[PDB]
RNA sequence: UAAAUAGUACCUGAAAUCGUUAAGAUGGAACGGAUUAAGAGAGAAAACAAGUAAAGAGGGGAAUAUUCUCUUCUUUAUUAAAAGAAACAUCAGUGAUUAAUUUAAUUUCAAUAAAGCAAUCCCCUGAAAUUGUUUUCACUUUCUCCCCGCACUAAUGUGGGGAAAACUGGCUUUAUUUCUUCAAUUAUUUUUUUUGCUGAGGAAUUUUAAAAUUAUUUGAAUUUUUCUUCUUAUAAUUUAAGUUGUUUCUAUACAGUACUUUCUUAACCCACUCGUCUUGAAAC
RNA sequence: UUGGAUAAGGUGCCUAAAUAUUCGCUCAUGAGAUCCCAUAAAAGGUGUUGGUUCAUAUGAACUAGCCCUGAAAAUGGAUGGCGCUAAAGCGGAUUACCGAUACCAAGCCAUAAAAAGAAGAAAAAAUUUUUUUUUAGAAUCUUUUUAUGAGUAGAAAAUCGUGGGGU
RNA sequence: UUUUUGUUUGCUAAUGUAAAAGAGAAAUUAUAUAUGUACCGGUACAUAAAUAAUCCUAUCAC
């Protein structure tokens, strides 16, 4: 096996929000098999990174990552939310986040 | 203990009196059972049940007992039989319903429930007016006569209800209602 | 008597009842501040210190908290006075929530607005 | 002066004591309360099921009471449904 | 819904709740295949079910048809139509999960050799009482003009046998695989043993 | 020392001030008033010969065994170079996910306790942290490739600090190697990866 | 959003641009307040302009710091360097856009013997 | 010609509008706001390096022509430091969690293992002869037994009619409480497991005085207690008296793909043509 | 502005939050779905669900819930849509959660008011002395404190800019 | 098809992903029962019955 995981998998979906009010400061993230209240607040103080790719290079490569701290757990169903040191771009709305075991 | 099955109807036993006035120094004292959620509602029951029957209202009188009493045999099951006034939107009826429970407060808050229901009757509408432990003989109502059948015994056919932790959207293999 | 009329008047629009100590307490304790200036300029300061006070309730022997609390609790010879000086109590709202906002607490479903004589001290710590 | 923080009496015991200086010694003495040994509370039990009987037994005559004159209530009630229908 | 592409038995299900059950993923990011939508069932009664799909029909666009309600009748594709309703498809988010989406009438070319998921809080099993009517909606589709109903009745059949052939060969391998294990449980080191045996294995 | 407030005890290090601040309408002053600092104080899990699985590092997720509490609060941690690759390598507890299972609970490794406790304590928290001599001569090789690479390494090799640290760490696989290596399974452990699988929840999880 | 640097907190980084501004090319970029009926902006719908206000402004103690911490003051001429020779850690010097580059350039080197910084040497560099 | 994109429609030559090039976007408007994003441009005056040394190019000022000293640019190298961003830690403020805990109070209980007590009996609860009370019969099991139906049942049983007992239950006891109980709800209290966000200010005598805490020292107290309290005195510390520390990183960089920022589209959510008269305008 | 906790309302998806729990009631060959509100009635109904009063386990009469009939208009079509029947309907109860520019905690901005004000070395870096920063006192000004902040017609104040003038 | 390096005059070397970290999992069918197996839809015998609350597949470098 070459790379090892040590992330929980998850999926950054919407922002905090209304019924049509938005929320940038928040994100919402689905942790893969955690389904309650309870299981969610395990994770709370875990750091997570979007890790995103790009066409031009930066720091020398095409892979970047934004870091978040996961907040507070997010309604009955396992959800969380996590705030990130900048706002998440939409274009992320359905795509994978990792939860590190860390904190 | 269990927080989601429990109903928060209590029973309180309030005595007042109306205030003593130089012309009437020794007022009659009134008693009553009352079924309410906590001990204010419970007062405030008993006020308007004074003001209904008696000369009196809370302006004038004042609370000289409230006990709040608690089921003896909460594991017991009983057959209660109750009696009721109720209010449609067309008009005022009396009525009697039987509850099997295991506590009177219990048996209450299947009434509400089911005068809710079947009636569409608000709590606001009903007047409770007598709950009382049936024996086995007295049993007029047939969903309970059937309950006090000797050796019952009867299949669960329910749908079970998983935990919100071993719920899932998707399912390996078709699950099964039939179970045993 | 008239404080009554006055609760009686304004019924529909607050939530009141009998506080308890420790609860009475806590709320001066996390919630308590307090008017420091000349009258009619008065400066919502938080008390942290007994010198705070013991300024314009030093004449009344009511000197500290725990004495001002104590007042509060039961009215004594100077508790008007006292809570004159505390300014309004600017609470949260209850963590847990309210029932409905509409309806009264002595109505038979979910409300609020009635005398809840004895959860009103209940309400103050889910919103303290 | 300066305004800094606004220190939570209830957590920060400096502020606390500075507040109710005699709070101090109400907290020792809970803290005393608190370390006793729960045999010492076992064996208070049975003296206080002793001390209660006479209580209990008063209390139960209360309830019974009660429920007696309940019971007449509802006795009264139908013995006048009864006249009714006659 | 973290898998790559998730392959739905749409047989037994109760159409709605089903499609309800389809958009939220697909809005989360997940490729789902509604396989099998001939056997979605509706929990009205057939003849309602008929009205109603007779009264959609009806609803058209009064100056040029061409525009306006398509009413496809294809079991698959109305099962596509209801999750596209329970989704916001005018913007961009949910024209793509629309689009993630795949409906089959049967079982097609790659969805007979992948796992077919089912959804438990959907099915008519579950969500329905034994004595209310319900509707299959092939034969809904049918009713409303479709055709090709027993044209794919036949091909299910003739799949299902397929199946049974693969699943007895499965079946077997099953088998053997546990002879070996009985066989080689005795083969490994005595403490290891116990500890498997231990932990189910 | 230490203070006992409200029946906590919470022990103070000396600590020094370093940022200075701009005074209000005069010369500037230093930024703390405070002399001394509340210690760490770890987890009632982090013991002195558990294994612990390391998230962050280049050897990520390689089991290694805890040396010692460096005072610093992060303690020292080590993978017995010659069975898992871990060096002396320095960590904050939180970056290290300890198991409940101990090294001197075995039966066979358990008698080697002493010395291993003496090693540890013969560690430093100076002898981690890199002085800037060091640092400045890595840096005047940017000004091939691999070659570059090479030149560090034999810097890094070079620092006398360093080199004993490696003694040390060779010192401690030597003492405890043989008898990590007779209990088999226990070195395979030791030497492999932890992965969280399709199954692995981690909330649930009791390690 | 806020743009925190260092101790400099900006409030609104984003210009406040005209009420349709972008939809006339006569309507100028420039602030100007919107009256009259219906406005929309005036009456502050979700999605539309935002009105400048006294909320937005920098910290009384920051204020007219630029990212360097000190406040610029316009030179024109070696006289008015001087005022700056006892503040050259929290003025920083900007040379008059209409100086010739002779005396630009002299402007520079006082700035130099001053340790005052400049905040546009390079023009005509 | 200094200059012809000063060529006589000639100074400057804006906007609308149009052309060329490039980049981008494009499913029945477009633009916009809020928040990012990826690009594409820009940039160094916070976004590292003061000074020290060797030797060039300059400039000064002073001391009494030429000693001294002050410097700005170049260089060869040579040590800072600070500064921001992380990360962790420590406080403090405000929260979110999951465990609890004190003495009570409110008809709670439940087991334990030996004695018993009464059989339609008992705790109860019914139905009957203004509250208390007297008696009446009514109410428990059962895998028990008998008789009838003779397998008659949803039932590995059963419909009915009868018997049995005290295993079941209830009570009365003598003790027992980590075998299992010691609830619940208030009262008054004391903690704790994780934890999110915040860090304003900078105190020439209110950043003091006191509180608290640590180690001492004298005297008391009934809450006999390694947090027991007051108090006599002394030092220190922070729980006082709004965040500081450690290690990285940017980086041994002069601008780069990093960092700043302008523009550019995206994307999520929102957003109706302004002015106007009008009770009311997005107005057909 | 940041974080929190709510309000009204919601929590199948659209749509953030329950395919929550709990007890009933409804099946509709044009169901129903929440103030204003976007309609339905008299009269029926051996539809089912409760009841009440009577009579001899049936026969009555009633009664009220839901449901059905009564119930017909013109573009196609609207509980907002999709849909929903072990509801995602109707009537409850129990929690949990989501949810404002409202509330709370903290910062900063302005306004208002209030306190109050006509002399002095701090630190760091270097190596006992140099270097680095400041070393404040502008009364409509400075420092700090607290509360407050909608706004057309209108009024006022502080600013900002243009053509010229004296300085 | 395999390998190597790259995609760090309008051009004439050339980058993009709504989604990789094990994105693992093919009976069928009933829901007041199904599935096999063996005979003749019927009979007999097994088997699933919190069914993904599972099973498989990982790290054994040289
Ligand atoms: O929403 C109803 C409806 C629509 C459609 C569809 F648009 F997919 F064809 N299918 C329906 C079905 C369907 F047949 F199961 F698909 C059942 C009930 C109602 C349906 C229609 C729409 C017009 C007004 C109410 N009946
Ligand atoms: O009030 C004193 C003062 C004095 C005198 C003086 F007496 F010289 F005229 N003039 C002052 C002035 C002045 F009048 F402008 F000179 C202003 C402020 C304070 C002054 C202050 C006191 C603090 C130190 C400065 N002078
Ligand atoms: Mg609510
Ligand atoms: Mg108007
Ligand atoms: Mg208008
Ligand atoms: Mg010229
Ligand atoms: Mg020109
Ligand atoms: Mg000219
Ligand atoms: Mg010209
Ligand atoms: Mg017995
Ligand atoms: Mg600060
Ligand atoms: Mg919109
Ligand atoms: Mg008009
Ligand atoms: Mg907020
Ligand atoms: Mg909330
Ligand atoms: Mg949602
Ligand atoms: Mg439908
Ligand atoms: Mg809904
Ligand atoms: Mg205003």
């Amino acid at each position: 096996l070459q790379a090892v995981r040590l992330y929980e998998k998850g999926v950054i979906l919407g922002y905090k929000r209304s019924q049509r009010n938005q929320d940038p400061n928040f994100t919402l993230i689905s942790i893969k098999n955690v389904n309650t209240k309870k299981h969610a607040q395990f994770y709370v103080g875990k750091r997570v990174a979007y890790v995103y790719r790009t066409t031009k290079h930066h720091d020398g490569v095409k892979i970047k990552c934004i870091w978040g701290k996961v907040c507070r757990t997010h309604g009955n169903s396992g959800v969380i939310r996590a705030k990130f040191k900048t706002h998440i771009p939409p274009k992320a709305f359905g795509d994978r986040v990792r939860i590190l075991m860390y904190p | 203990i269990d927080n989601s099955l429990n109903t928060n109807i209590h029973q309180y036993h309030i005595v007042g009196r109306a205030i003593p006035t130089a012309k009437d120094k020794n007022p009659n004292v009134y008693r009553m059972c009352i079924f309410a959620k906590n001990d204010t509602n419970a007062k405030s029951r008993f006020w308007y049940f004074m003001k209904k029957i008696n000369k009196l209202k809370k302006s004038n009188g004042e609370l000289l007992a409230c006990e709040q009493i608690k089921e003896r045999f909460p594991l017991r099951v009983k057959n209660y039989g109750v009696l009721l006034r109720y209010d449609s939107r067309t008009g005022t009826h009396n009525m009697y319903k039987e509850f099997r429970d295991t506590t009177k407060e219990g048996a209450i808050a299947q009434l509400y429930s089911e005068m809710a229901g079947r009636h569409r009757a608000r709590a606001s509408s009903i007047n409770i007016i007598r709950i009382s432990e049936i024996s086995s003989s007295l049993v007029r109502r047939p969903h309970i006569k059937q309950l006090l059948k000797r050796r019952l015994r009867f299949p669960a056919l329910h749908l079970p209800t998983l935990q919100k932790e071993y719920r899932k959207k998707f399912a390996s293999k078709r699950p099964s209602t039939y179970r045993m | 008597k008239a404080t009554k009329e006055m609760l009686k008047i304004v019924e529909p629009y607050v939530t009141y009842g009998y506080p308890t100590l420790s609860t009475v307490r806590k709320l001066l304790y996390k919630r308590g501040y307090v008017r420091v200036g000349k009258v009619r300029r008065y400066a919502r300061k938080k008390i942290q210190d007994n010198a705070d006070i013991s300024k314009h309730l030093g004449k009344y022997n009511v000197h500290g908290i725990e004495d001002m609390v104590y007042q509060l609790y039961t009215c004594g010879p100077v508790f008007k006075k006292v809570n004159n000086f505390l300014w309004a109590f600017k609470l949260k709202p209850p963590r847990k929530g309210f029932k409905a906002k509409r309806h009264a607490f002595n109505e038979p479903r979910p409300g609020d607005w009635g005398n809840r004589e004895a959860h009103i001290n209940e309400l103050i710590n889910r919103m303290i | 002066k300066k305004r800094l923080q606004n220190k939570n009496s209830l957590t920060n015991f400096a502020v606390r004591c500075r507040l109710n200086p005699a709070y101090k010694l109400l907290r020792s003495l809970a803290v005393l309360r608190m370390r006793k040994s729960i045999l010492e509370k076992s064996k208070n039990k049975k003296e206080k099921r002793v001390q209660k009987q006479i209580q209990k037994k008063e209390l139960q005559k209360i309830n019974h009471d009660y429920y007696k004159g309940v019971a007449k209530a509802v006795k009264k009630k139908k013995k006048r449904e009864e006249k009714k229908a006659k | 819904m973290y898998k790559k592409e998730y392959v739905i038995d749409c047989k037994g299900h109760l159409l709605g709740r089903l499609a309800s059950l389809i958009a939220k993923e697909l809005l989360n990011g997940q490729r789902i295949v509604a396989v099998r939508c001939e056997d979605i069932n509706i929990s009205g009664s057939l003849y309602r079910n008929k009205l109603k799909y007779q009264e959609f029909l009806r609803l058209r666009t009064n100056t040029n048809p061409k525009k306006g309600p398509l009413h496809l009748r294809e079991p698959s594709k109305i099962l596509w139509r209801c999750v596209r309703g329970m989704l916001p498809h005018k913007t961009y988010k949910g024209q793509l999960a629309l689009k993630k989406l795949k409906v089959c009438v049967g079982m097609p070319y790659p969805y007979d050799k992948k796992k077919k998921y089912v959804l438990p809080s959907a099915l008519r099993a579950f969500r329905l009482k034994k004595h209310r009517r319900y509707c299959r909606l092939g034969t809904l589709s049918s009713r409303v003009g479709w055709n090709y109903d027993t044209l794919v009745k036949k091909n299910e059949v003739l799949r299902k046998q397929v199946s049974k052939a693969y699943y007895k060969k499965k079946v077997n391998n099953l088998n053997e695989k546990k002879e070996i294990k009985t066989e080689a449980l005795n083969l490994i080191n005595p403490e290891q043993r116990q500890v498997l045996e231990n932990f189910g294995y | 020392k230490h203070y006992n407030v409200k029946g906590k005890k919470k022990v103070l290090v000396p600590v020094n001030a370093k940022k200075t601040i701009n005074k209000k309408y005069f010369g500037r002053k230093v930024a703390s008033k405070k002399k001394y600092v509340v210690q760490r104080k770890l987890r009632k899990s982090i013991e002195v010969g558990k294994v612990a699985i390391i998230l962050t590092g280049k050897h990520m997720g390689k089991r290694c065994i805890i040396t010692k509490i460096l005072n610093s609060g992060l303690l020292a941690v080590v993978g017995p170079y010659e069975i898992n690759g871990v060096p002396l390598k320095r960590v904050d507890s939180r970056y290290l996910v300890v198991t409940s299972t101990n090294i001197f609970n075995f039966e066979n490794i358990a008698k080697l306790k002493d010395d291993f406790l003496n090693y540890a304590q013969d560690i430093d928290d100076d002898s981690f942290i890199k002085t800037l001599e060091i640092k400045k001569k890595q840096k005047k090789l940017l000004k091939f490739m691999n070659n570059v690479i090479d030149k560090i390494k034999e810097i890094r090799k070079e620092d006398p600090k360093v080199q004993k640290l490696e003694g040390i760490q060779k010192d401690i696989g030597s003492l405890l190697k043989p008898e990590i290596l007779k209990n088999k399974v226990f070195a395979h452990y030791l030497k492999s990866k932890f992965t969280l699988r399709n199954d692995m929840v981690l909330h649930k999880m009791k390690f | 959003a806020v743009k925190k640097v260092g101790k400099i907190i900006k409030k609104r980084t984003k210009k406040f641009t005209r009420f349709q501004s972008n939809r006339f090319m006569r309507v100028k970029p420039a602030w100007r307040k919107p009256r009259g009926i219906d406005c929309r902006v005036r009456r502050r719908y979700k999605g539309t302009n935002l009105m400048p206000s006294i909320g937005y402004g920098s910290n009384k103690k920051t204020k007219f710091l630029l990212p360097n911490n000190k406040y610029k003051y316009v030179v024109k001429n070696v006289k008015e360097m001087e005022p700056l020779i006892m503040n050259h850690t929290k003025y920083c010097v900007q040379i008059a856009h209409n100086v010739s580059s002779k005396k630009r350039k002299q402007i520079i080197e006082r700035a130099k013997q001053m340790n005052v910084s400049v905040i546009n040497a390079k023009a005509r560099l």
